[PDB]
């Protein structure tokens, strides 16, 4: 009987439980290598002259070399590659969440005093998790050096950026690991490990637009002055593997002298009455919604800010028929790239947006299976007064993260170009044009809610659904009448001619029917819990 | 007559029948309401609130019945839920003032009292509530408000013997401001201590009623 | 002598004394332990498991003592929690086999009689699972092992009352197999059937003791 008997039985209760979770993304982030940048650089950049001048153009744009990093040569890999540096805070993202959902998050439910109960040691548990974490980064690691190694690069290059991926998710596995013995409550364990993060990628980003010292002081950063495909510098990977020697070796202590219910930080009180704003179930939804709507705003406002800075310089960096003036000249604008890139992108911001408003309308299913919606509904609360408070949280915060980023991006551009009176109207009304698409999955996940609650998950498989149609089908065959069952088609384009305006009034009255059929079915519906 | 149902019947898989010919009376006082968890008490609960709608039979709560008058009834009615949650973000008393205002007014010199006497904090957030004290929540905010009519379900339900004596308490002094109560406890001691004329059904059908 | 603690002392923040002077001697009997939430049971069970160390006194739990043989000794100890939330993603049965690879035994016969007469249905996942049925999963899982020593902490939550005469009779029939057992209720109506010699305790000592 040692204090760590009952590991092994952890872990395997611990693969279970998610063992569907863990191998999508320790697939979905390793494969799509070697078959989606090096194989695209391939077909973009035939040639070194090619890459050089991508290189090249690369070196001049702070707000493209912040966001990835520098390109130290010209080489198919290195410029192959450099697109997937931000692979390496992905995987960070995802071992950080596993930890918490393993170690915290299972004490605060209870479940982790029921299994001390057992034959359990006192540290089976955090080490489960750790090892269930290092194997999954050391797992990814392998699977793209391997998927590199079956391609045309350096055979040198692949194994240095598989083992650089391997230890960005080791380093942050073990930030994780000392991050969850520090309040009882999980989500603020998350917050702070995803604030270390986070700066540690604004101390990465500042250094690399930048003179380049400041990056040497981020573990994110550390990972890509490995330099694969560009003279490897070895002496780096134990830079990281020290660290996170240091930081298991604290993540135990904080445990040794630690109870197992909880520890080390008290939470805030400071609301004992409800103030004016607190007796409807539209200020209800308000407090319940606020948080995300400032991630998903700040997050949309700084992608549309980064694609801003972007639009100028591909005119001359691109084209040539290097293979891009056939799918842009189609998904586009039909014409001058400089417009028909910005129209391009927008619809990922459209696509980006229509993920948010799903969410906030699952908020509805996720009230309901909680049986909390019998409690709302119990009072004086009209069926319609309630499923009208989350609508609206809906469409108003889609309508707004979207004119934001639009005038985020209106604003780079304009201060770019040198003229910003002329740019930002045009991209307003471009991000504008996009809110009659991301406004369906939000009528249709209310239709799914109060026609069959329980299915009403599927409408993230359906918005998934559209987004295999708009690339499929515009990077391959198509006959035209497949690729007419998607809202993001048909949005026209402002700036110049042939602006119809009619799709728009289509995807409305799609809009308000869908939204009428799921309020009028939810009504005569039995309340199911 | 604040609830008058006989002939109640509801199938709901259509092939599972949860009511058939269930009957119940109430005049304003506390009504026992005695069954397995499978006879169908919190499918009644749940029709006499608008949230299901019958298959036959009567019900009548208080004058108007309850599918169609569901907004307008449901001001003069407090209810307690079988299986108390929370939102996590919220402390006790934003719990209770909210709730206490979605079904017309609190008072505020009864609220003072019940919170001083069941010795509840209502500044942390309900997230860190254990067991007896999430239950607590649900008592002030139900106990403390115009109602004419409470419907308690497992009232009592995490609560020490001490609390129990304060819950007695408290529903024998809301007895004689003309309230009427139902408890259907599964507890069969305070069923007696507090409760005359029970009711007792079976599958979907009252077995046994009276004093 | 399964428990004999006497001088238990703790202080939890250094300004809260939940403990102070606690005694307990069990046999090879049914015992109560009776007081209110905040009066230092949970505590108590908590010490008795190896989960949170103690300032003071003597616990000795099956001759050895709770903090350094908690590994040896529990495999011959089963447990109740007051409040669980079973994994969402599991079913019943699933459950009650994943706790029985980690006490390290199982007993078919009786697991499979368990399941029959409280009527659980474990192929159902638990996150469908509803009040009543949840408890029912911890209560087989319990009842079908091979412990000498149970620690149930409000076992009989959310069970109708013919459930809790069935669970009355299980006890009843693991008593005289020489099982000992520790109740801690919150409901004296099935202290009183089942247990006697309970202790009742206030602050952090035992006020009362004895048949
Ligand atoms: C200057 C300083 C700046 C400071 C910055 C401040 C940041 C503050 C952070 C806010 C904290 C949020 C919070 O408190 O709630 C936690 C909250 C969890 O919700 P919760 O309400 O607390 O409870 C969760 C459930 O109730 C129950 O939880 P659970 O125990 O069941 O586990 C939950 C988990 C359990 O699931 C798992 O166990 C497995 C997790 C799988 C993760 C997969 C990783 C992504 C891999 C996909 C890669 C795709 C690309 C590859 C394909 C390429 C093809 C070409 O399930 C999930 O939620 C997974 C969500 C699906 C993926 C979400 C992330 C998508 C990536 C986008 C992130 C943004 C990065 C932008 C770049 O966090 C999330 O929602 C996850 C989203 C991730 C947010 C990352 C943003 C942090 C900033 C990163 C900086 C990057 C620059
Ligand atoms: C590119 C990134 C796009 C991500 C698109 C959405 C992914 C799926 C989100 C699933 C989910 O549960 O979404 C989460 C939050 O996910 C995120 O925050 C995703 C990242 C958004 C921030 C970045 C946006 C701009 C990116 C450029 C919802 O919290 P919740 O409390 O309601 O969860 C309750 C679960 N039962």
């Amino acid at each position: 009987g040692s204090g760590f008997t009952g590991t092994l039985g952890l872990l395997r209760l611990y693969l279970r439980r998610d063992r569907v979770s863990l191998p999508l993304w320790v697939l979905l982030l390793s494969v799509p290598l070697a078959t989606v940048y090096i194989a695209s650089v391939e077909t973009v950049y035939p040639d070194r002259s090619a890459r050089a001048a991508a290189a090249a153009a690369i070196m001049a744009s702070p707000a493209q070399r912040a966001l990835y990093g520098p390109v130290y040569n010209d080489s198919l890999g290195a410029v192959g590659i450099w697109k997937a540096g931000m692979f390496h805070t992905l995987i960070a993202v995802a071992v950080i969440l596993t930890v918490i959902r393993h170690t915290r998050a299972d004490e605060e439910s209870g479940r982790a005093e029921l299994i001390d109960s057992t034959v359990v040691g006192r540290y089976a548990n955090l080490t489960g998790a750790l090892l269930l974490s290092f194997g999954a980064s050391i797992a990814t690691g392998a699977i793209g050096a391997l998927g590199l190694l079956a391609t045309d690069v350096a055979p040198a290059g692949s194994v240095a950026f598989g083992v650089a991926l391997a230890a960005s998710g080791m380093v942050f596995t073990a930030v994780a690991a000392v991050a969850a013995q520090l309040s009882p409550s999980a989500r603020f364990t998350r917050a702070v490990a995803f604030a270390v993060l986070g700066t540690a990628f604004a101390l990465r980003a500042i250094g690399d637009a930048g003179s380049g010292t400041l990056s040497w002081c981020s573990p994110l950063g550390w990972s890509l002055q490995v330099r694969p495909y560009a003279g490897e510098r070895w002496w780096v990977l134990l830079l990281s593997l020290a660290t996170a020697a240091v930081l298991t070796v604290l993540a135990y202590r904080l445990r040794a002298g630690r109870d197992v219910g909880a520890g080390l930080i008290a939470e805030r009180p400071g609301a004992g009455t409800a103030g004016p704003m607190l007796s409807e179930p539209f200020g209800l939804a308000w407090r319940l919604n606020r948080g995300s709507l400032l991630l998903w705003t700040v997050g949309l406002c700084l992608y549309g800010l980064v694609m801003g800075s972007v639009v100028h310089g591909i005119g001359d960096q691109l084209g040539d028929n290097t293979a891009v003036r056939d799918i842009v000249t189609r998904m586009g604008g039909t014409g001058a790239l400089e417009q028909a890139f910005l129209a391009l992108a927008f619809t990922m911001i459209g696509m980006v947006a229509a993920a948010f408003a799903v969410s906030l309308t699952l908020r509805l299913h996720q009230e309901e299976t909680g049986l909390r919606a019998e409690t709302l509904l119990a009072g004086a609360v009209s069926r319609t007064h309630w499923l009208a408070s989350h609508l609206a949280m809906a469409l108003a915060g889609s309508a707004v993260a979207t004119l934001i980023s639009g005038v985020a991006a209106g604003l780079a551009y304009g201060m770019t170009v040198g003229d910003v009176g002329g740019k930002l109207p045009t991209v307003v009304g471009t991000a504008a044009v996009q809110l009659p698409a991301v406004w369906l999955l939000s009528a249709v996940t209310v239709g799914l809610f109060g026609l069959a609650p329980r299915f009403t998950p599927v409408a993230w498989g359906v918005l998934v659904g559209f987004i295999a149609l708009y690339l499929l089908g515009s990077l391959a065959g198509f006959p035209q009448m497949l690729l007419n069952l998607e809202p993001f088609a048909h949005i026209p384009r402002v700036g110049g001619g042939d602006f119809t305006a009619v799709p728009l009034l289509w995807l409305l009255a799609i809009d308000a029917a869908l939204i009428t059929l799921g309020a009028m079915a939810f009504r005569r519906r039995d309340v199911r819990c | 007559v604040p609830i008058e149902i006989r002939g109640l019947t509801k199938h709901f898989g259509s092939v599972r029948a949860l009511d058939g010919l269930d009957l119940t009376v109430r005049e304003g006082e506390v009504h026992g309401f005695l069954g397995p968890n499978g006879a169908g008490k919190s499918t009644t609960l749940r029709i006499l609130l608008g949230l299901v709608k019958a298959d036959g039979g009567s019900v009548r709560l208080l004058g108007g019945d309850p599918w169609t008058d569901a907004v307008d009834l449901h001001r003069h009615i407090a209810y307690v839920p079988g299986d108390v949650t929370l939102w996590p973000s919220l402390t006790g008393g934003e719990t209770i003032d909210l709730l206490a205002r979605m079904r017309g007014g609190i008072d505020n010199a009864r609220r003072a009292e019940l919170i001083e006497r069941f010795g509840l904090d209502p500044t942390k957030k309900a997230r860190t509530y254990s067991k007896g004290n999430r239950q607590k929540v649900s008592l002030i905010s139900a106990l403390s408000s115009h109602a004419t009519l409470l419907l308690l379900d497992e009232p009592s339900s995490g609560l020490d013997p001490l609390m129990e004596n304060v819950f007695q308490q408290c529903i024998g002094e809301a007895r004689q401001r003309g309230v009427t109560v139902l408890l259907s406890s599964h507890i069969l001691a305070e069923t007696e201590a507090l409760c005359e004329k029970v009711t007792i059904i079976r599958a979907g059908k009252t077995v046994e009623s009276g004093s």
